[PDB]
């Protein structure tokens, strides 16, 4: 499993909590976008 | 000498390639990166047991520290009612598995450093490597222009200072 | 034996770092050599050509 | 089905996958931007040629 | 994605990288200027040839 996981290391930087946490802002952005839409049919 | 003469065809077939070498790198020089290749294609192998080590290492530490939480979950039988007084060598025993665990954590601080460094140098190198390799290709067609270039300056001397003096003085005097 | 098993998991880490300063070295060498002995032969001999 | 009544809880998970597949798509799309100038070029070269 | 909201912190490695990154562009580009003179020389060289 560790030798695969050195593979893994090559194709994926280490998922760092950083860049997890903008990707979970990037979900949370596209949902505000909707919102966005929602609101705007509201109007 | 018989022997030399034996010889001759692996020797002098070289020889041959020896004075051609200014014209012809080729062949010893990629030669000599292929075996590059060969080698590098172990470093990484190499760098990949290592990984593979320092986190076995690792989930070997998992294994002290599940035991360790085996200890508390002993103690925690004795850890209500006031009971605890086997937690006394439950956790008596914990201490040693926790020294063992931080000896292994500590230990696999370093093989961290080892991992990182060692990643850094491949990196640095194979790049290098790669690098280089393109400069080779560029250094191969660089010198087969130089090459051509050189022919194209001494067979030009030759052919105006020779040719077209031999042409106008002899067709002069003629 | 505990002894033992773990002196087992540092002869396996010590067989890998072993191979690995090996191939470290063989990049140095081939590499002092690659630089220093062919590139000064490329950039010299092409420039007195 | 979800983005009526307030119940959009469920497009957290729907739009999180959309995105991704917003990011082939646009991927593609420019991928399709470059071999849309290679289908352009290449006719030119053959009808010039 | 993170120059937005004042979240720049990562900035900090993403372009600590791209600094080395810019360093070899350039080393790249100005091999490259001297590539070029050298591509323009030998067509003259030849064409005068």
């Amino acid at each position: 499993i560790l030798e695969l996981e050195a593979e893994r290391e090559l194709l994926n930087p280490p998922p760092s909590p950083l860049d997890k946490k903008f990707e979970q802002w990037e979900e949370q952005q596209a949902v505000e976008a909707t919102l966005a839409a929602m609101k705007a049919r509201r109007s | 000498m018989e022997l030399f003469n034996r010889v001759g065809r692996v020797l002098k077939s070289q020889l041959t390639h020896w004075q051609q070498q200014q014209e012809a790198p080729e062949d010893l020089l990629e030669r000599l990166l292929g075996e590059m290749e060969l080698e590098l294609i172990e470093l990484r192998r190499a760098l990949a047991q290592t990984i593979a080590t320092f986190k076995s290492t690792e989930r070997q530490r998992d294994a002290q520290q599940l035991i360790a939480q085996r200890w508390y979950e002993k103690a925690q039988a004795a850890l209500d009612r006031g009971n605890e007084q086997l937690a006394r060598e439950a956790l008596g025993q914990r201490q040693s598995y926790q020294s063992h665990t931080e000896a292994l954590g500590k230990s696999l601080g370093e093989q961290r450093a080892l991992v990182e460094q060692v990643r850094g140098q491949l990196q640095k190198l194979e790049r290098k490597y790669l690098e280089l390799k393109s400069q080779k290709n560029l250094y191969l067609a660089r010198l087969k222009s130089a090459i051509a270039a050189q022919k194209i300056e001494e067979i030009a001397g030759n052919l105006d200072n020779a040719s077209a003096s031999s042409l106008f003085e002899r067709i002069e005097t003629k």
